[PDB]
């Protein structure tokens, strides 16, 4: 699971730049 | 909130933790009222997708585990991960037909804690399941320490000594490595003093033993001297290991 739980992340963090942006 | 108490945890949700907080400083705490999020279907798609992943790689660890906690631990973290983006799904279509709608921001702001604290609750219990095998080595090593006692001769004594000495170099390389891993400061220091000393004691043990052999087919002496400097040993190495244990599921 930690390269599953990495891209879930990676993932999470993009949306909420995007939110931002 | 807590600290994470890996640093490969920490690596993974320290970032994710950071901007969900930025996140809420705008939009919520009653702060940027009015403000318009962009279209956010194509970064919740890839969120969708990897929520898909993640329950695929866990749900095969389920389905192929010993371990009977895991099996039974990690599907409701599923659960908490599927609903989260759940709401992420309606923020990107709420958004898409209001820019500014509040429930949408609420929603993503609950959903991205979600993805989080499931994701969280996911690496936890998993950890906790590495931790469990830990404790198989030590409690292993503990059983073995209670067959000292029944060791009587020298040919006892090797045969002892060939098969606790991997155990105790199996135990001291895990230690070693998970301590390593850890986030508290004082964990380590508890777990380095803790393993240091059962080391110390390992080679006082099988001294204390030769010592008790010796004297026994010497056919008298002082073997009630001997006997309880070898049992204080394993009581004081047993004191240890289980300290050990203790402190190993600290989080």
């Amino acid at each position: 699971i930690l390269e599953a739980a990495k891209s879930i992340a990676a993932a999470t963090s993009a949306l909420v730049k995007a939110a931002s942006a | 909130m807590p600290v994470f108490h890996t640093r490969t945890i920490e690596s993974i949700l320290e970032p994710v933790a950071q901007q969900i907080s930025h996140l809420v400083i705008m939009h919520e705490e009653g702060e940027v009222d009015g403000k318009a999020i962009p279209d956010l279907t194509a970064p919740v798609s890839a969120v969708q997708a990897a929520v898909s992943n993640l329950v695929r790689v866990g749900k095969e660890t389920v389905q192929t585990t010993e371990d009977q906690i895991l099996k039974r631990d990690m599907p409701p973290a599923f659960i908490k991960v599927e609903n989260a983006c759940t709401k992420l799904v309606r923020a990107a279509q709420m958004l898409q037909a209001d820019p500014y709608s509040v429930p949408a921001r609420d929603y993503l702001i609950d959903g991205s804690r979600g993805i989080l604290s499931g994701t969280s609750d996911l690496l936890l219990t998993f950890d906790e399941a590495e931790v469990r095998k830990i404790i198989r080595v030590c409690k292993g090593i503990l059983e073995y320490l209670t067959v000292a006692e029944v060791v009587e001769t020298m040919e006892d004594l090797v045969t002892y000594t060939k098969n606790l000495g991997p155990g105790m170099t199996k135990m001291a390389k895990m230690i070693d490595e998970r301590q390593q891993e850890l986030t508290h400061q004082e964990h380590r220091v508890m777990l380095v003093n803790s393993m240091n000393t059962v080391k110390e004691l390992l080679p006082v043990l099988i001294s204390a033993m030769k010592i008790f052999v010796t004297t026994k087919n010497t056919k008298s002496q002082g073997i009630e001297e001997a006997l309880k400097n070898r049992n204080f040993t394993v009581e004081k190495m047993s004191a240890e290991i289980n300290e050990i244990i203790r402190v190993l599921q600290l989080t």
